[PDB]
């Protein structure tokens, strides 16, 4: 008959959803966002380039250093700054540690939303180990502010690689005992198989990236097609599935954790000795002993910590294979010590736009599975 | 099967404030300790933008563009992936 | 002719009376909204909405746009088969 | 690439590879062949005649189609065309069909209709390492 | 295992597709039809009598008899490093004179604008502050002020347990920051004896 | 010869300010404040 | 829908020599010669894809943005299938103060491109919702933040700011802290918006050197 | 005949059609009437009666539309209508010819050293 749609309000308690149903089947989904919009793009125009760096830790706060990476690379390209070899290796190693942290949280929060509670509690102790790795090099468990223009902020303390190797020696066993509860379980399969299917044409038309794109049969990894730092030296595989399923994305994310472990092991054995910061003193601040003994270093310390370096006029867009997809910064420079315009491109913003076409024909108990498999964090969505 | 939770002294045997060997961190290159001149390495201020002559009556030959392309599986040449970004020796 | 031409006229005058920008004695049974009473389009829309409130009708945009006089409004209400 | 399925898949059989990555389900269930590529490219070569003869757009499309047909002619197997043009043939047939579809919209817009003294300024970028590093 | 079945499909379009067409037999990720009696019994012992639930149950029962990772706070603590960024503090020389000389570099670098400084010259001619405030509810705990200081006057100490009941208790003035430094001076010096090799 | 800051991105900023059709945009007095959406007493200052 | 997984071996290469040479060197001239009426200005600069290359920037009129984007999506040599973002930049010194910027990615040949349109506050830009499906939310955000009207959009409404929010925050003449602030009133029993008052006003530090040469 | 297609009166008619549902949903039955609400919304329209550009008229109508659906969808409650719509109108028509002979200047003088900002 002339059946009107029944509508539903889904949660003030920070995603708001307005669904329409024709019974038990959804016909429309409209996300209402902006409950975490804090105006960080306006606030970055009132900061110097070093001042605005800790804003990026608070965009995807599950994956911090990867958010820092693209802003730093965008500044370095316009400045024409080269990063030394050891700093590039450190950046790759901590980017892969960051990806492991993000994928642990994403898979276990998804499986908790579905109903399995134990894998969350099993994976968060490994997350605690990697937080200790963040804290030992930056003094902060989450918002490290570690990656800087021209390199990293401090050197690795003596004894870090020993412990990273000791964690990586048992992480595969942890991922194995994680999959015994979920991979060959019929309830998890019946919740995840053929739910929210994405084909390749829809993936490129809807601006998808990351593990969504690899589960639809597309071989596209930015660490292999447009490499940055020492990612071209790294030997690893791109996992590929072909259904576009929630189940296939779960399998791709687990394999990406395995490949991140492989890159971590390679970085632990090829870590070179040398400088970790670029030797251009007009961009990178001097060491604290040098500042207390030479006049030029003290002048450069004074000026770099007040006015900051001046970026030459121009523009660039630089992107990083963040663990949720492509994270990019569009930096517009007029020539000052402050960004003229800093647009932030987030993958979860594009992934959440698809919920109207992905939830069609699904039921109410599959909305939370779709939201969980898109891997969304509203700090980067709502800038 | 590797066990989670290692026992005593098998993980983080020394605290980071009691490092058993003193650390000597390089903060400058040996090439720049006594050779300090800057204008030979001022990459920031030496880039240029040049206005091209007005792209109107140029000759785009498509024959040359498609004459350098292969037609057989062998004789296909691929650009290798760059191993590292430029470090300029440091 | 669905309703009389006197009671509708005094009801029209009664709702025209309570307008702050109108004169309570200048209102005549046969006047104009533009030249005589001095009203723009939004005032005309407000007066037609008051007439709709009093007689319990619905006048569309084109029909209310054609109404330009007190006599036009009275004739439109009288010609309406659903008046109250 | 790495296959996330725990079963052993051959992937030397090209039809199995086209099944596994979702080409059959999501792009084209009918297998694309060399003859369909030739037919689609000749459709483009017929469709481009709506553009003027002197236009660079027509020359560009015609040269691309002629090169694609020469690759199709000098290679008999479809794996050879895959290795030369760096795609699956289903992708290449879709490319040719999209290029043929593009022509009436461009022809309706007529980008070639500029005045004789048309001018476009271009600004190019020169790196510092051109003049600082060794020649 | 990651294999698929006709019937275990979570949606309806694929459920309708698998029961009306044999397109799923071409896909290599599907489990094939059993061919003889023993394979039928294996498939039925997979579907009926569970045995996939039981593997997870055996793993969680093994975890029931395993070791635990809980620490008994506040009798036991976690693990931190000398670089840890905690409660801000103001430092002195061993003589007892303040290190701070009112250069206003930490106030300039602060991205949160959490520092407010006023100064004049002391009665002996020295350059010293008269006001040094840190809004701890505006602070982001980045440590940039610690980096900008050329005389090691402002630090972030090793204290993280400083929650209060009123917000006015978290607007620190100069006297409280000096009191924090006088409390934590030996630990701060022990931390800085290691971290000066790197900074 | 012409060389007035002819080695930086400001060449690409001076043009893109003189693109035709966009170099002749004009509004009436006080009109941009009506569409700005900020309170109207701000323009009494 | 491109970049399907085809090689089962590890690939140690990015692109082919001839297509990478064409994309990194000849693409600006190619786009200018094939569709000259669409292009009004071009910049070839420091390359969104990598630090080692150069990549073009195309300036176009709003009257031909949709045909140019359709050409850049569907032409056989420029297969720009992915639209990464739409944004704006404010230049208050210009007659047309806004530059709407479109970034694109070509998975077929590992390329990127940038497309710009210059408009003022009262000139509409045609929507790209029919060309790219992500153009919806980005155009909604651009309207929210800058006040650029996108004609032909299905539902152009604000997406990021507060419910009653008038004003476009990313303009240069909009204040950083705004005009209104929010508190709970015990008498009205409602959360109420009030004119702005600050306990400590924002301190603006003017650091800029009078010897600095780079300011443009 | 009516400038710029008569779009101001068409939008005014649309809002006046929308108004009784606003009064029922926001429960403003005993606070304001439909006649005074129509007069208030009419007074919102007269403030831009001297706009000489049709594109500014179209933008103003689009923005007023988005205001009317954020009132329709209960994204602003009755206290928002009170503090933003009807009390500014009643303040602009209540202070006219006050009971005191003080000029506006002298009231401003006795209030503060500077003019008031906002409402
Ligand atoms: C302590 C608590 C104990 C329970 C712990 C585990 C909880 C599991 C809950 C989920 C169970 C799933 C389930 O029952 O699945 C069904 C199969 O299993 C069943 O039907 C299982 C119940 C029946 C046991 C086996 C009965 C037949 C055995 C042999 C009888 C003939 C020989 C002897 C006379 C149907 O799932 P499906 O996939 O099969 O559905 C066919 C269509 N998709
Ligand atoms: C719940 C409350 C929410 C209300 C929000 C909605 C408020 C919307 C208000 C904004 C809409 C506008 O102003 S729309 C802008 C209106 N101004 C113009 O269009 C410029 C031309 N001037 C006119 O049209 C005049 O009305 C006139 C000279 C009298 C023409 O006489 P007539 O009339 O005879 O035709
Ligand atoms: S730690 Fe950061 S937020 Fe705290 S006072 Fe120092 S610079 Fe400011
Ligand atoms: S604490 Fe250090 S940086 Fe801050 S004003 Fe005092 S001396 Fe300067």
């Amino acid at each position: 008959a002339k059946v009107n749609n029944f509508t539903l309000n889904f949660g003030p308690q920070v995603l708001r959803l307005v669904l329409e149903m024709q019974g038990e089947i959804i016909m429309r989904a409209d996300p209402h966002i902006g409950l975490l919009h804090r105006g960080t793009e306006k606030l970055l125009e009132y900061k110097t380039y070093l001042q605005g760096l800790p804003y990026f830790d608070r965009l995807d706060y599950v994956s911090m250093m990867c958010m820092e990476h693209s802003y730093v690379l965008a500044i370095e390209q316009l400045l024409n700054v080269s990063v030394p070899l050891r700093g590039q290796y450190i950046r790759v190693l901590f980017s892969e540690i960051t990806r492991v942290l993000n994928h642990l949280l994403a898979i276990t929060c998804h499986s908790m939303d579905v109903g399995a509670l134990t894998p969350f509690l099993w994976a968060f102790e490994e997350r605690e180990k990697l937080f200790e790795f963040y804290e030992r090099v930056s003094g902060a468990r989450m918002h490290a502010a570690y990656f800087r223009v021209g390199g990293v902020s401090q050197d690795l303390p003596i004894g870090l690689l020993r412990d990273v190797y000791d964690w990586a020696r048992q992480f595969a066993s942890r991922l194995d005992e994680m999959e015994e509860l979920l991979t060959g379980n019929r309830i998890w399969k019946e919740r995840t198989v053929d739910v929210g299917t994405i084909t390749a044409q829809m993936a490129w038309d809807w601006g998808c990236s990351g593990p969504i794109l690899r589960a639809s049969g597309i071989d596209w990894d930015l660490r292999k097609t447009q490499p940055y730092d020492a990612y071209g030296k790294m030997q690893f595989n791109v996992p590929i599935a072909g259904h576009g399923d929630c189940y296939d994305r779960y399998l791709v994310r687990l394999q990406e954790m395995r490949e991140s472990l492989r890159i971590i092991y390679q970085c632990l054995n090829e870590m070179p000795d040398g400088l970790y910061k670029s030797p251009d003193g007009k961009v990178c601040p001097p060491s604290r002993s040098t500042m207390k003994q030479s006049m030029e270093a003290l002048i450069h310390h004074f000026k770099l910590y007040t006015e900051g370096f001046h970026v030459p006029a121009g523009e660039t867009y630089r992107a990083v294979e963040a663990p949720k997809g492509e994270f990019g910064v569009y930096l517009v420079s007029r020539g000052g010590n402050r960004p003229y315009r800093c647009k932030i491109r987030s993958p979860g913003y594009a992934h959440l736009q698809m919920t109207d076409v992905i939830s069609r024909g699904a039921m109410l108990a599959d909305v939370v599975t779709i939201i969980g498999t898109l891997d969304v964090v509203f700090g980067e969505i709502d800038r | 099967f590797e066990h989670y939770l290692p026992m005593g002294l098998e993980y983080r045997k020394f605290s980071p404030g009691t490092q058993p060997v003193k650390a000597v961190v390089p903060h400058d290159s040996p090439k720049l300790v006594y050779d300090i001149k800057y204008f030979v390495r001022d990459y920031r201020r030496n880039n240029k933008y040049t206005a091209r002559t007005v792209d109107a009556k140029t000759t785009f030959d498509f024959d040359k563009l498609y004459a350098g392309m292969p037609t057989k599986p062998e004789q296909v040449k691929n650009v290798t992936r760059p191993l590292i970004m430029p470090t300029r020796g440091y | 002719g669905f309703l009389d031409k006197d009671s509708v006229t005094e009801r029209v005058l009664h709702v025209t009376k309570h307008f702050e920008k109108i004169d309570a004695s200048k209102v005549s049974p046969a006047a104009s909204f533009e030249k005589d009473l001095g009203l723009d389009s939004l005032d005309v829309v407000e007066l037609v909405m008051a007439l709709e409130e009093e007689f319990g009708l619905e006048i569309p945009d084109a029909e209310a746009d054609k109404i330009a006089s007190v006599g036009d409004a009275i004739n439109y209400i009288c010609s309406n088969p659903m008046a109250k | 690439f790495k296959a996330v399925a725990d079963v052993e898949i051959d992937f030397n059989n090209r039809e199995v590879l086209k099944k596994y990555v979702g080409i059959r389900d999501h792009l084209s269930k009918e297998p694309g062949t060399r003859g369909k590529l030739i037919e689609a490219l000749t459709e483009v070569l017929s469709s481009i005649k709506a553009a003027p003869e002197g236009s660079d757009y027509r020359k560009a499309v015609e040269a691309s189609c002629i090169y694609r047909l020469k690759v199709c002619k000098e290679n008999e197997s479809d794996a050879a065309i895959e290795e030369v043009l760096d795609a699956h043939l289903e992708e290449l047939i879709k490319e040719a069909k999209e290029e043929a579809r593009l022509v009436p919209l461009i022809a309706g817009n007529a980008p070639w209709d500029v005045p004789a003294d048309y001018a476009v300024p271009v600004v190019d970028y020169t790196d510092a390492a051109t003049i600082l590093d060794a020649p | 295992g990651t294999e698929r079945r006709p019937g275990e499909s979570g949606a309806w379009k694929q459920i309708e597709r698998q029961r009306y067409a044999s397109d799923w037999e071409n896909d290599p990720t599907f489990k094939r039809t059993p061919k003889n009696l023993a394979e039928v019994l294996d498939d039925s012992a997979s579907m009926l009598l569970l045995t996939d639930v039981w593997r997870g149950m055996a793993y969680t029962l093994g975890a029931f008899f395993d070791k635990k990772v809980t620490i008994m706070y506040p009798f036991e603590k976690g693990q931190l490093s000398p670089r840890f960024r905690g409660e801000h503090a103001l430092r002195r020389y061993p003589t007892g004179e303040e290190r701070c000389i009112a250069c206003k570099l930490c106030e300039a670098i602060c991205p949160a604008q959490a520092i407010t400084i006023e100064a004049e010259e002391r009665e002996d001619g020295s350059r010293r502050t008269t006001r040094y405030d840190i809004d701890m509810t505006k602070c982001i705990y980045c440590g940039f002020c610690q980096e900008a200081c050329p005389v090691d006057a402002i630090v972030e100490g090793p204290n993280f347990e400083f929650s209060t009941e009123t917000r006015e208790e978290l607007l620190y003035d100069k006297q409280k920051l000096l009191e924090n430094g006088d409390k934590w001076e030996t630990e701060i010096a022990t931390n800085l004896r290691t971290e000066s090799l790197y900074r | 010869e012409f060389a007035t800051a002819s080695a930086d991105y400001s060449i690409a900023m001076k043009k893109a300010a003189e693109i035709t059709g966009a170099a002749e945009s004009a509004m009436g007095p006080k009109e941009g404040g009506f569409t700005a959406g900020v309170p109207l007493d701000t323009f009494t200052r | 829908g491109y970049a399907y997984a085809r090689k089962t071996t590890d690939k140690d290469y990015i692109a082919s020599e001839h297509m990478q040479a064409f994309g990194n060197t000849q693409l600006t001239d190619y786009i200018i010669k094939t569709v000259p009426k669409f292009v009004k200005m071009a910049v070839t600069g420091p390359a969104q894809s990598s630090v080692l290359y150069q990549e073009p920037t195309i300036y176009t009129t709003p009257e031909s943005l949709v045909p140019l984007m359709v050409f850049l999506r569907d032409h056989t040599n420029t297969q720009f299938k992915c639209l990464l973002d739409v944004t704006a930049v404010d230049f208050p010194e210009r007659a047309a103060r806004f530059e709407v910027v479109y970034h694109l990615l070509s998975p077929r040949w590992n390329n990127r491109i940038r497309v710009k349109v210059c408009v003022d506050e009262v000139t509409a830009v045609p929507t790209l919702c029919k060309v790219f499906n992500t153009a919806n939310w980005f155009e909604r955000e651009t309207w929210d933040m800058f006040g650029v009207f996108f004609s032909g959009h299905p539902d152009l409404r604000r997406i990021l700011t507060d419910y009653g929010f008038t004003g476009h925050p990313l303009r240069k003449d909009f204040p950083m802290t705004g005009y209104q602030e929010v508190r709970y009133d015990y008498g009205k029993k409602r959360v109420v918006s009030e004119p702005l008052e600050l306990t400590q006003e924002f301190r603006y530090f003017d650091f800029n050197s009078p010897w600095e040469t780079l300011n443009r | 005949k009516r400038l710029f297609g008569g779009a101001a009166r068409h939008f005014y008619f649309e809002i006046c059609r929308c108004l009784p549902f606003i009064q029922r949903l926001h429960k403003m039955e005993e606070m304001v009437s439909l006649k005074e609400l129509r007069a208030i919304v009419k007074e919102k329209f007269k403030e831009y009666k001297d706009v000489k550009d049709g594109r500014v008229v179209d933008l103003l109508i689009f923005k007023g539309r988005e205001e009317i659906e954020t009132y329709l969808l209960m994204h602003k409650q009755r206290h928002h209508v009170v503090t933003e719509v009807v009390e500014p109108y009643y303040a602009k028509q209540r202070a006219v010819k006050k009971v005191t002979t003080n000029s506006p200047f002298l009231d401003s003088f006795l209030s503060s050293g500077y003019a008031a900002i906002g409402v």
